[PDB]
RNA sequence: AACGAGCUUGGUGAUAGCUGGUUACCCAAAAAAUGAAUUUAAGUUCAAUUUUAAACUUGCUAAAAAAACAAAAUCAAAAA
RNA sequence: AAGAAAUUCGUACAUCUAGGAGCUAUAGAACUAGUACCGCAAGGGAAAGAUGAAAGACUAAUUAAAAGUAAGAACAAGCAAAGAUUAAACCUUGUACCUUUUGCAUAAUGAACUAACUAGAAAACUUCUAACUAAAAGAAUUACAGCUAGAAACCCCGAAACCAAAC
């Protein structure tokens, strides 16, 4: 036996230290915990991804709870923001509605407006002016 | 695994012992000496391994020839079964043809 | 030349500053790793990897 | 199989696409023979850079200043 | 093997001050090397845990165990150095704060079988162990009541928050 | 080497073999057309250069008196 | 073959290549054509005319020879009056 | 206690184109498993593929007419 | 596959009664022993020990340290974890591992768990690094830039059989 291996004790203890929370023989046995950690390191990894993911439909959720007390459906209070040249993200929306009550009211009519102005220029036809909070800001 | 509970006794080297302090000494007997002596003639070691290099095989039969017919019986059963073995591996199997 | 006005700065030389020429050894490798393991470079079952093709010229 | 909403609209909007990539394709700028010669000084240049790269291999320089250098792991406060 | 049950008694701690409740006194009392499984041995130990001196010895001395006979035997052995060694001063002041079996040194055997066959026997053995504590014994448990059960369930709803959001 | 790699070597250089660097590309240059690919070793004090020019060489480091 | 002899420890040439090729020392090696002895009366003039030569052998070939034999007989031999004193050598080859 | 041929030691690390196994990390590239011979088809050798290094110069896509075929595979000018 | 001789060379450490980039209780001898035990016989053949200067000082201590248990049974829901969360469980996401198969498994082999032990080895040719160079090598060899030296390589376990001599 010329030369044996000295530091076997640390190389257990790396993979068993991430078992310790774990149930049953898992966390105790080499053999059987080696395989729960690296599952647990793969989960790990790609629900990186899928939090933003879901962190979005929170989101969504949340807004159209909120527009529909005023009387608008998601898409119609979503599209009509950004025809007014308005470009704020889903996130700060839905803080806007728990924390800023009374200006996302504000908001909310001035998505309908514009809607409503869509809405008449459609049925009117040939050339007639265009809607005050229609107008479009250019830049060069 | 398990693991010492105390440390080892400390261990001390003399770097400064005759052994250590003069060794090479003599390496150049050749160049310097005129070439009267070969410094492989240096060499202590078995009879049949002084100034000499191989493999396996080639010491085993190279044993034989020098102090084959000094051996135990034993000693040489064994030999002479190494020598066969080694035979077979050496030009029969591997992966290079 | 202006080479040995260098060695006067530099430190000693000694046993413990040697070094060989660069590029003078390659590495070996053993089986160990998973690159170099496992099936250990000798293919799928079979004549070859157990080790007795035949000879040369064969 | 019935064949949804979805699916007949996204194919359409492809299909006028590509309607247009036949249009656009049709008004050639220069006719062939016009054509002929007008960029082969561009193109001859080209290889002459590749072929001297290809050429162009040698080893390194080596200087007693790497060798040298190799002692100062011994450097020291006196 | 180790032995550090007994040791236990030897803790002196420094002189206690006016200004301070008189602690109470404790005992460690073991039997080491017994002819008796410990998985048996349990179901005595568990029953006098809590228990008063006398309440435990009254309820040995009617058990049909073998087990029952040996924990009896220990435990006077335990009332009588509280008195003679650790300064204890009613013999019917204590109760039972700890008390379990462990496994021993055991012994291995042929148990045979019908055609040449055989198994391993193991001849079993085990410890016990016992603290002391001077003291009636602690006040037992009470379930929780109607009221004590609804007023946790409105501390649920208030530590509530607005999750994942400013 | 390698069976299809050719050139020629200059050896005993004592001094400042960056100067013999320049003065062999300069002589070389006009009769390749281009500056010849050399390597320089310091370390053992030699030239090394791409393709066969032993002949040149040899008559040009005479008439510099070496 | 033989790559560590027991005697010697040495590799051993396989002598039944020494019987039938030539070795130039450039590393070219030449054969006879099978069949060149055999059934003459029932072959062409044109045939026979092509057995009687002296042929090259290919690269794989020739990298099979050479392992085959040890390098006592790839060396320099300098005979008075060789009539293969000419093909020794290569000229005028780039490669 | 196990005889279509006893048991023990040695020859013996018998032989096995068949079954199972073959222990640190990182970077990079990569297959088809078509053709030929073989007491060969549970295996091997050669071509073909892939690959590392080196020398130096044209490659890939496209490709008019004019052929050869019979009434889309060859072939590859000039250009891009 | 096997394989000479003729003919050249060599007094060698030479008190080195000495040495180790050899092993340290699953290693090194099988060995505390050819004993206990097994077989009618030839024959096969183990396991293990640990205080201190003093026990004519009561046998010493040291270690959250393996698996296994105890202290302390359990609480709708699911490869047992991950994102999380004020909150252990509730909500969402997720078809055990190795080998082998057609790059596919809810297929089929193998694994009760812990500790130790347990499997790629050679220099003909090539490439890289140096010495000297029409010559290189410390005798015998190679050479139309060669020659000398260094570094770089090719596994483990498993039959039914056959032969010799004992019992
Ligand atoms: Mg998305
Ligand atoms: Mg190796
Ligand atoms: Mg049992
Ligand atoms: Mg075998
Ligand atoms: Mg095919
Ligand atoms: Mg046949
Ligand atoms: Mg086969
Ligand atoms: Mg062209
Ligand atoms: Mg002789
Ligand atoms: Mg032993
Ligand atoms: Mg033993
Ligand atoms: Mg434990
Ligand atoms: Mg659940
Ligand atoms: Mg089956
Ligand atoms: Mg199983
Ligand atoms: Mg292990």
């Amino acid at each position: 036996l010329r030369n044996r291996l000295t530091d076997r004790y640390w190389r257990v203890q790396e993979v068993l230290k991430h078992a310790q929370h774990f149930r049953g023989r898992k966390n105790r046995c080499y053999r059987l915990a080696v395989r729960a950690v690296t599952r647990a390191f793969v989960k790990c990894t790609k629900a990186r991804r899928l939090k933003k993911r879901n962190l979005r439909t929170l989101w969504i959720n949340r807004i159209t709870a909120a527009s529909q007390e005023h009387g608008l459906k998601y898409p119609a209070f979503i599209v009509n923001l950004i025809k007014c040249q308005v470009e704020l993200n889903r996130k700060v929306l839905v803080d806007l509605a728990i924390y800023e009550p009374k200006t996302f009211k504000s908001l909310a009519a001035l998505a309908k407006r514009r809607q409503q102005e869509g809405f008449a220029a459609a049925l009117g036809d040939g050339k007639e002016p265009e809607g005050i909070f229609s107008r479009v800001v250019q830049y060069h | 695994a398990f693991v010492r509970l105390t440390l080892p006794p400390p261990k001390v080297v003399d770097r400064w012992n005759e052994k250590r302090a003069l060794f090479g000494v003599y390496d150049n007997i050749g160049i310097l000496g005129n070439f009267e002596k070969h410094p492989k003639e240096l060499i202590k070691g078995p009879v049949w391994l002084r100034g000499w290099r191989g493999n396996e095989l080639q010491r085993c039969v190279r044993k034989k020839k020098f102090v084959g017919n000094r051996m135990f019986i034993e000693d040489l059963h064994n030999l002479n079964k190494r020598i066969s073995y080694l035979y077979k591996h050496f030009n029969r199997h591997g992966k290079y043809r | 030349g202006t080479s040995l006005d260098l060695l006067r700065s530099l430190p000693r030389v000694s046993l413990a500053n040697l070094k060989p020429s660069p590029n003078s050894r390659k590495r070996e490798r053993r089986p160990r790793d998973r690159r170099r393991g496992r099936k250990c470079g000798r293919g799928h079952k079979g004549e070859r990897q157990r080790g007795t093709r035949p000879r040369l010229g064969f | 199989r019935t064949v949804s909403f979805q699916a007949k609209e996204s194919m359409i909007r492809r299909l006028e696409v590509e309607a247009e990539n036949h249009y656009w394709l049709s008004m050639p700028y220069m006719t062939a023979e016009q054509e002929c010669g007008h960029a082969a000084e561009r193109r001859a240049q080209a290889f002459e850079a590749i072929k001297a790269a290809a050429t162009s291999k040698f080893p390194k320089h080596r200087y007693i200043a790497d060798q040298l250098d190799h002692l100062n792991i011994s450097k020291k406060w006196s | 093997i180790s032995r550090k049950w007994e040791k236990k008694n030897k803790i002196v701690y420094p002189p206690q001050l006016p200004g301070e409740p008189r602690r109470p006194a404790e005992i460690y009392h073991c039997r080491r090397q017994i002819k008796y499984s410990k998985d048996k041995m349990w179901y005595l130990a568990k029953m006098i845990r809590g228990m008063s001196i006398d309440q435990a010895l009254a309820q040995l001395e009617f058990n049909d165990k073998k087990g029952a006979q040996i924990i009896k035997e220990v435990l006077l052995e335990a009332q009588d150095m509280a008195v003679r060694d650790h300064n204890v001063e009613f013999r019917s002041n204590l109760h039972i704060a700890e008390s379990t079996s462990g496994r021993g040194q055991c012994l291995k055997r042929i148990r045979y079988h019908g055609r040449g066959r055989f198994g391993i026997m193991e001849k079993v053995y085990c410890h016990y162990f016992v603290k002391l504590v001077e003291g009636p014994p602690p006040p037992p448990e009470v379930p929780k009541t109607a009221v004590d059960h609804a007023k946790d369930y409105i501390q649920q709803l208030r530590s509530r928050t607005i999750i994942h959001t400013l | 080497t390698h069976g299809n790699r050719q050139m020629t070597l200059i050896r005993k250089v004592e001094g400042d073999i960056w100067a013999l660097q320049k003065d062999v590309e300069e002589f070389l240059s006009p009769l390749l057309g281009k500056t010849p690919i050399t390597q320089v070793n310091e370390v053992t004090g030699t030239l090394r250069i791409k393709g066969y020019f032993d002949e040149q060489l040899k008559a040009w480091l005479l008439e510099k008196g070496f | 073959l033989t790559y560590c002899s027991t005697r010697k420890g040495k590799r051993k040439t396989v002598k039944s290549v020494v019987h039938r090729f030539l070795r130039l020392h450039s590393g070219l090696w030449l054969r006879r054509k099978a069949g060149y002895k055999k059934k003459l009366w029932k072959k062409s003039t044109a045939r026979k005319k092509r057995l009687r030569e002296f042929v090259f052998c290919s690269k794989t070939q020739s990298k099979l020879l050479d392992k085959m034999t040890t390098s006592f007989w790839k060396r320099r031999n300098w005979y008075a009056g060789d009539p293969y004193q000419m093909y020794h050598d290569r000229t005028n080859l780039r490669v």
